[PDB]
């Protein structure tokens, strides 16, 4: 079958229940060429997931949906079996392999649920080619309505909350935030942006480049210095990887800290998220459900010596590379979605009206 | 219907029944405008109603008037969604508007009957300024054979606090008048704070007279419950981020003296509306349920 | 926002071969909240995708789009108008000329603004003409065919600008031509050119 | 008739004198069975008579013991079920949408069978509530966590025993004096292999600085998200809020009551002062006022999460749950 990826290094005892992999290690080294048990599109997608060639939640969801469309196109139903059951049964090991390559994001989980529900609803008497075409069209429509139109609506909503001469603080990389800022600048607003970044990913630089290419004045700093710059900040705009049923925001680590420091300086905190990233699950802390990235990424060359090199020689040393954190609802002033401007407490309400 | 007769009808219905609030008068004027419009298209109907709402909000700079305007526009939009033919839609609209007026006329007594049970015997009630809904809830509480002492703030720019004190002494309720600056001095003697609201914003906060935020912050500092009694038709889809984010059409004309302030939902314990006793988080849900 | 609900949506069909002819605007049932704001002119809904909603009681239509905005409601249909209502000459002249059909100098004079001879504006400005649901499509199609754009608000702005330019060319004052009723202005200008030629 | 009447009398006397069903789920099951017996045995023509008789029985049951909200909760659930069944069989919430848009005398032969079927479905759902709640234990407990509990809660016990099958953690149990029921919980958890500590209420604050999260049960959940818990739970919630320690309430959906904290002095249950001050003190008992409240009020701002058989929720959403279980006209009962 598909072998189990081996855990790398020693994990912190409080995080011992979560997997922790190595970027260099790949599952495909034990799998056959050409791939048989796993579809080649799945193999390639998992390879770029484990190596970090695609990182954004929207980007990961779109790549997964395109690969799933390819798999559906290449699929053939076997004799004496049904599409709605056999396709799901065949897709399950692919999802297991993808999870082994890298834990699935909330957007990926919601997309998988949507596609499973859509496949299960395929009629028994429906023809194979028509069902495949309808599944491809459904995936395309899902991508369109849940990403593009949602981002356009969110940008239109957020334009109303941006005034001339204000200072907006952003964190990390978020396509929604960059789109909002670019369109607000294009429509005629004049302002400046403060970009906050964190190690080891340093993805905020991405956003910085975008801003520089849009003519928007920008400032750059690391997260520990955020408290220095918040006195001059008028509002804080943050992207969300997921919104949980209790109103808490699951996002890149350091978002809750930024929200707390912004609250200490009496500036509003605005969160922009698409409704397809809303999750039914609840979570009170970053320990129960999280992702453990490669600890070797924490090594930095300061001067001429790397202190964390060969860190596993010391038995008692542990390296923690957390990916996500949770912001409590009390630290968020406003959530901007395609439905409108709502508080965090309205997150379950949306979950109630999107389902039915 | 001319603009002049619109303003005249608004002012006449405001003056004839001082008990009835400004939002109810505005909604009544809009329904009377819809009564005799001699039109044939719903598009011009919506445009004319919107212009009537702008001129009415020109007459009065209160948040409740604009609340009623948006609520009435949504009512017309829903009615049009129900029926495509203009005549059937219009008759449905007039019957629905009469029922809506009947239901919003009696919201005050529902709020009173649902809120008077939160007053205890021997309690000390603090309130900000004149609000007919608070007068009604206190009257119902007295009719429940309950004895309590009410404190009120003089509400300096227009002494509506003195008017509240007179209208409360009318029924021989023991009341006291304190300055705007004495609020922080009085919080520890009171048991709970009950205020009204000229507008209930999306996140559950309220817009009210300029002294409400001070009382909310003081009550939070002294762990006192803060109750807001407000009508359903005061539900604006506004999201103020701070005091500066409040629209300027409501602050002034109603050195620099704003007439209203915004109170965050985290400073409010419960909202007593004709919908019931609600947490602030419910209010947003309502609005989300209204606009699809 | 209540200013975004639309009862009907204008579907725009543009033919590449000739914009001035056969380019049509139809109206389809929408019954839902639009992505942008709506402006209402002569019982016609224009999505404000390229311009922003404006407020006030400014005298001229140009006073709004000079700021990149459009009023919510203006024109004869609305009881209260953002622009200041005014009258225009030769409306009765257009009413009598309505019975003239498309069949030298007259063709050159009446070719404006399409550049091809047209007699539809006389049907537009006739007294028998009644604005309503049935006349939205042809009115909006005339506006679309006059201007060069795929957006209705942009077409309206360009039409008013070209009306002002022709009024300047013929020597009339700007204040008399503000935009309360664009097509009555078109009829008046066409009749003035006709009597000139 | 006679059997139904004697069953009702026995239930009312058991409620008035205490004891009877220790388990809250058993109390809910007995209430539902009794209500089904009334529906089957008592004679009624139309749904209005059923409303009136169920209302009278529920009023008597709740007057027998107002602190036992599960009986009234089940009565209101049965009333809501009957209302929904009648609406489905005959016809086709207060809100701004309803306000803008806007008779039980009719009789139907198959209404009773549908009502009994719905009640049986409710009982079946009630049967597996504890397992459904306990199945979520792994999502909320991580490795080497410290959990704080007060008193004896069977739902929390099932939660911790399910979590202990795959994780190792520490549990601190505070006895709920005077009825030190936390000792039984502690010995049970120790028998289950979990490392446990027993302490008095007076230490709740002192050790709260070393507690990762608090998992408790309740007797009642009010409409605003407030709790009617065992006494000493308000102090525990305040101590948790001081340290920003998350407080999780593991409570089934049948403990949700549409009442509000406006009620006074019937909230807490007052029992004999012998539990607090023994009768052997002597003459000083003549001039000393001794009070023994059993239950405590916890404001909704001190609660982080509600875990029930339908999943996790925030207190701010409790109202919606209350709207999906009870009609607004049955709160007064």
């Amino acid at each position: 079958q598909v072998p189990t990826r081996k855990d790398y290094g020693s994990k912190v005892s409080l995080f011992s229940h979560l997997p922790q992999y190595s970027r260099q290690n790949s599952l495909t080294q034990f799998m056959s060429i050409p791939s048989s048990v796993i579809h080649p599109a799945m193999v390639r997608l998992g390879l770029q997931y484990s190596q970090g060639l695609v990182s954004g939640s929207n980007a990961r969801c779109i790549a997964l949906l395109r690969a799933l469309q390819q798999v559906i196109q290449d699929y053939t139903t076997p004799p004496n079996e049904e599409l709605s059951r056999d396709l799901v049964n065949k897709l399950k090991p692919y999802m297991s392999f993808l999870t082994q390559c890298r834990p699935l994001s909330a957007s990926m989980h919601n997309a998988i649920k949507f596609l499973n529900k859509e496949i299960t609803s395929v009629g028994s008497s429906k023809r194979e080619e028509e069902a495949k075409s309808e599944l491809r069209a459904a995936i395309d429509r899902y991508v369109q309505e849940k990403i593009v139109l949602a981002a356009q609506a969110i940008s239109r909503f957020a334009y109303q909350k941006i005034s001339n001469g204000d200072v907006i603080l952003v964190y990390g990389c978020s396509s929604l935030v960059s789109r909002i800022l670019q369109e607000a600048w294009t429509e005629g607003r004049r302002f400046r942006v403060v970009v906050v970044d964190s190690r080891p990913w340093l993805e905020g630089r991405h956003t910085l480049r975008s801003l520089v290419h849009a003519g928007v004045p920008a400032s750059y700093l690391l997260i520990p210095a955020a408290s220095y710059v918040l006195p001059e900040v008028s509002k804080v705009l943050l992207g969300a990887h997921a919104l949980l049923a209790n109103g808490s925001v699951m996002s890149r680590v350091g978002t809750a800290q930024l929200a707390l420091v912004a609250r200490a300086h009496n500036v509003p905190v605005l969160v922009c998220c698409e409704t397809y990233k809303f999750c039914e699950r609840v979570q009170t802390d970053a320990f129960v459900s999280n992702e453990l990235d490669d600890p070797d990424d924490l090594q930095c060359k300061r001067g001429e010596h790397v202190a964390l090199a060969n860190w596993q020689n010391h038995a008692s040393l542990r390296l923690l590379n957390l990916v996500y954190d949770v912001t409590p609802p009390e630290l968020v002033d406003l959530v901007i979605t395609e439905l409108g401007m709502i508080p965090c407490s309205s997150v379950p309400v949306v979950l109630r009206v999107k389902s039915s | 219907m001319d603009d002049k007769e619109l303003i005249e009808y608004f002012k006449s219905q405001m003056k004839e029944d001082p008990d009835m609030a400004s939002a109810v008068a505005a909604i009544r004027t809009l329904l009377e405008f819809l009564k005799r419009d001699k039109g044939e298209t719903i598009q011009g109907l919506r445009a004319n109603l919107t212009s009537a709402i702008e001129t009415l909000c020109g007459v009065d700079s209160s948040v409740a008037v604009s609340s009623g305007g948006e609520l009435f526009l949504r009512f017309i939009s829903l009615a049009s969604l129900e029926y495509s033919d203009y005549s059937k839609c219009k008759k449905i609209m007039i019957e629905r508007g009469e029922l809506f007026l009947r239901r919003i006329s009696l919201s005050r007594n529902k709020i009173a009957d649902l809120c008077h049970t939160f007053i205890k015997d021997g309690a000390t009630i603090l309130t900000h300024a004149y609000s007919r809904v608070v007068l009604r809830v206190l009257e119902a509480a007295v009719a429940a054979k309950k004895r309590f002492s009410v404190y009120v703030t003089e509400s300096q720019p227009d002494l509506s606090g003195k008017k509240m004190a007179k209208a409360l002494c009318h029924l021989n309720v023991p009341v006291t008048v304190v300055l705007d600056a004495a609020v922080g001095y009085i919080m520890e003697k009171a048991d709970l704070v009950i205020v009204g609201a000229e507008g209930v914003v999306e996140n559950g906060g309220i817009i009210n007279k300029i002294g409400t935020n001070q009382m909310a912050v003081c009550a939070k500092a002294q762990n006192k419950p803060f109750y807001v009694v407000a009508e359903s038709f005061k539900f604006v889809r506004l999201f103020p981020l701070n005091q500066q984010d409040v629209p300027d059409k409501f602050k002034y004309k109603a050195e620099e003296h704003p007439w209203v302030d915004y109170t965050a939902p985290s400073l409010i314990t419960l909202l007593f509306t004709d919908l019931g006793v609600l947490t602030p988080s419910a209010v947003s849900d309502e609005l989300i349920k209204l606009y699809l | 926002m209540n200013s975004q609900y639309m009862f009907d949506y204008p579907a725009i069909n543009i033919d590449v071969r000739c914009h001035r002819l056969l380019s049509s605007v139809s109206y389809v049932a929408y019954n839902k909240f639009h992505t942008h704001d709506v402006s209402t002119y002569e019982h016609c809904e224009i999505p404000l995708e390229k311009l922003r909603l404006g407020f006030g009681r400014r005298n001229s239509l140009a006073d709004f789009y000079s700021l990149g905005e459009l009023p919510a409601s203006w024109g004869p249909a609305c009881y209260f108008s953002s622009v200041k209502p005014m009258m225009y000459t030769f409306q009765g002249m257009a009413s009598d000329l309505s019975r003239f059909d498309l069949t030298p100098n007259v063709l050159k004079a009446l070719s404006w603004p399409l550049g091809i001879p047209d007699c539809e504006i006389f049907s537009i400005c006739s007294d028998r003409f009644v604005r309503g649901l049935q006349t939205r499509d042809q009115l909006m199609s005339y506006i679309l065919r006059m201007g060069d754009s795929h957006s209705l608000d942009e077409c309206i702005v360009q039409a008013h600008k070209k009306i002002l330019q022709e009024a300047r060319r013929l020597g009339l004052s700007d204040e008399h031509y503000n935009g309360y009723d664009l097509f009555r202005e078109i009829g008046s200008l066409v009749c003035l050119r006709l009597i000139n030629a | 008739g006679s059997e139904l009447s004697e069953r009702i009398e026995s239930f009312v006397e058991t409620l008035k004198r205490g004891g009877g069903p220790r388990s809250s789920e058993e109390m809910a099951r007995e209430t539902l069975g009794l209500l089904r017996q009334i529906i089957t045995d008592h004679r009624w023509s139309n749904a209005g008579e059923l409303m009136e008789l169920i209302r009278r029985e529920g009023r008597r049951m709740t007057a027998a013991q107002p602190s036992e909200t599960t009986v009234g909760n089940m009565v209101r659930r049965v009333l809501k079920i009957i209302r929904e069944e009648y609406g489905r069989l005959h016809g086709r919430q207060e809100s701004l949408h309803k306000l803008l848009t806007s008779d039980f005398s009719f009789h139907y032969a198959q209404l009773q069978s549908n009502i009994i079927e719905a009640i049986n479905e409710l009982l079946v759902e009630l049967e597996g509530t504890m397992e459904n709640i306990a199945a979520q234990a792994l999502e909320h407990i991580h490795s080497n966590e410290v959990i704080m509990t007060i008193g004896f809660s069977r739902t929390v016990e099932a939660f911790l025993k399910e979590a202990a099958r795959k994780r190792k953690f520490h549990v601190i149990v505070a006895e709920c004096a005077p009825f030190c029921q936390g000792h039984e919980m502690a010995v049970n958890l120790s028998k289950a292999g979990i490392e446990t500590t027993v302490m008095t209420d007076a230490a709740i604050f002192a050790v709260m600085s070393r507690v990762n999260k608090v998992i408790i049960g309740t007797k009642t959940i009010l409409a605003n998200g407030a709790l009617r818990a065992v006494t000493g739970t308000h102090t525990l919630a305040l101590a948790a809020k001081h340290h920003s320690t998350p407080l999780i309430v593991c409570a089934p959906m049948f403990k949700l009551s549409p009442q509000f904290p406006n009620e006074e002095d019937s909230f807490h249950k007052f029992v004999a002062p012998e539990e607090v001050l023994p009768f052997t003190e002597g003459d000083i008992l003549e001039k000393v006022s001794v009070h023994c409240p059993v239950f405590d009020y916890v404001p909704p701002e001190l609660i982080t999460l509600f875990i029930s058989n339908i999943g996790g929720n925030a207190p701010s959403y409790i109202y919606r749950l209350m709207s999906e279980l009870y009609h607004p006209d049955d709160h007064v009962l």
